[PDB]
């Protein structure tokens, strides 16, 4: 069918890097990369993997290595493996709500990690690795 | 936002 | 960075050497959306999607060996199932799993990328494993 997906890419990132580095506001969310010398990147849409803390209807609380961060509208994500209850390791592809005092994704995304665990030793590597070959 | 895999997913924009 | 440095590379990086041919890379994606159904024509499995890598946005075709894998059933044990109806609903069984598999899909993918239709096709998908991430923690110099 006739698909619409947001502008920019699911970037990879982690919930302390929303929390702390994210500015701008609603609809026009950028991160601070100052601290390694280089320019704002464009924030809508992301990649972000970590353990369900939480889960209520369509919301969840998940727990990455950096801290937590919380996802809405689940309940209208495609349903693979089903992944919404405590101690579940997911991805989530969502796009930026709010940033603190707490990082609020709406869901586009959620899909279960949990049957090969070297997805969660890898994923705070893969975050850091994707982030030094963005310019 | 719309996806497809099987069925239509309305997502909010 | 090197299209082939291990574990995987990014779209975005290469895009940004604009390949004249066309060119295999390993990335780490999932598929955001199908862009068509499952198809059987051509006596072969096809689907098209829009995979990311958390760099970029690509428009793929799965090859036929890839969805025989995760169906169980190649398109020519598809035909021969529905001549019979305990084999038939074996086949809607793989495909139940394989439209689950796709959803769930999140692995590395050797891609085939033609630069002159910007899309490519997936040629195989393997799983990570830990000298993925030794060969990451080494790119990152630790």
């Amino acid at each position: 069918a006739g698909v619409r997906l947001p502008r920019s890419p699911p970037l990879k990132v982690l919930a302390e890097q929303l929390r702390r580095d994210a500015e701008g506001g609603p609809g026009a969310w950028r991160l601070s990369r100052a601290a390694a010398g280089r320019g704002p990147l464009d924030l809508a849409a992301v990649w972000m993997q970590g353990r369900v803390v939480m889960a209520d209807r369509g919301e969840a609380r998940l727990r990455d290595p950096s801290g937590d961060f919380s996802v809405r509208g689940l309940e209208r994500v495609p349903r693979g493996r089903p992944c919404l209850v405590p101690g579940k390791y997911v991805m989530v592809m969502g796009v930026v709500q709010a940033c603190s005092p707490e990082p609020c994704l709406q869901a586009v995304k959620m899909t279960d990690l949990s049957d090969n665990p070297i997805h969660e030793s890898m994923w705070e590597l893969e975050v850091e690795d994707l982030h030094r070959n963005i310019p | 936002y719309r996806l497809w895999f099987f069925q239509t997913y309305k997502l909010p924009c | 960075m090197d299209l082939y440095s291990p574990p995987f590379v990014y779209l975005s990086v290469l895009m940004a050497s604009k390949p004249k041919e066309v060119t295999t890379v390993k990335v780490k994606a999932f598929i955001v959306t199908l862009t068509g159904n499952l198809s059987s024509s051509g006596g072969i499995w096809s689907i098209t999607a829009k995979v990311s890598d958390g760099t970029a946005y690509l428009d793929v075709d799965f090859v036929d060996e890839i969805l025989t894998s995760l169906i169980g059933f190649s398109v020519p044990e598809m035909k021969q199932s529905k001549k019979d109806p305990l084999q038939y609903q074996k086949f809607l069984e793989g495909l139940q799993k394989c439209q689950r598999d796709l959803i769930d899909l999140c692995c590395l993918m050797t891609i085939s990328f033609n630069p002159s239709l910007s899309k490519a096709m997936v040629l195989a998908l393997q799983d990570v494993n830990m000298e993925h991430l030794e060969n990451l923690k080494k790119r990152l110099n630790k």
